[PDB]
């Protein structure tokens, strides 16, 4: 998961 | 937005309908390609090609169970798109890259046409 | 195999697929949830969840146009995981990563249930 | 495209  | 993102849902989501096509789950069309049949889901066959996005958004062609491509579209030309659009790689090869352009060209499949023309241009 | 890869292919795809459930083109169930109804794809559904790929393989389910889920999932919680499941983006936020966990959980959504965990045990 |  990531900050997009 | 605050979202997150999940960086390998799409390939995962891609990967489940290459899964699903593979075991003739849920496939609503086939497509005829000289004496050769390809089964699909319509969804999927849009979501890669102009061609079929323009023939299932229309209100008499959208509930067709089969679909006659063109007589000089050739069905391994049409297998090798197929494989690409369910799984984002293209078997290009020099005994098929003519073939593999005609077709990207003729389903309007933009990005594939792009690295056939780039490829012819090499050699 | 000798293949290249498109990148982008699995994303473009999505998103196509997403522009399709906003257009509602080509649905082809409704998720009840309480009183709240939510158009979509049997393929996408299956393809992000454990529960949607064991309805529609069977061989009654998977011809049902209305699917009704349980009456203690929130669908507040359900848009936001059908949101992900067409985008790869969550809307975690405090005030809905219960409900988001428990209907990821009912949905079989491995990947959704584990940042709720990690998510609940930072706070 | 890439070599995957
Ligand atoms: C253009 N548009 C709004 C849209 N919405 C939904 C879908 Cl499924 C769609 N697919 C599509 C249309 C054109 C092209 C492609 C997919 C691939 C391409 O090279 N051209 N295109
Ligand atoms: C497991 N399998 C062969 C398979 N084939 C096709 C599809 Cl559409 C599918 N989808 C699915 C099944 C289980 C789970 C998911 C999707 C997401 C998840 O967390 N669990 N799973
Ligand atoms: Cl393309
Ligand atoms: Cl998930």
């Amino acid at each position: 998961w990531v900050i997009p | 937005d605050s979202c997150i993102q999940f960086t390998r849902h799409a390939s995962d989501v891609l990967l489940n309908l290459n899964r699903l096509r593979s075991r003739d789950i849920l496939t609503d069309v086939v497509i005829v390609v000289s004496r050769e049949q390809f089964r699909a889901h319509k969804t999927v066959l849009m979501a890669c090609s102009g061609l079929f996005y323009s023939i299932f958004t229309d209100q008499l062609k959208c509930n067709l169970s089969v679909i006659n491509l063109d007589p000089e579209i050739n069905p391994e030309g049409f297998c090798i798109l197929l494989d690409f659009m369910y799984t984002s790689r293209l078997n290009l090869r020099e005994g098929n890259i003519m073939a593999v352009m005609a077709t990207a060209m003729y389903l309007q499949m933009e990005h594939v046409v792009d690295t056939c023309r780039k490829f012819i241009k090499a050699s």
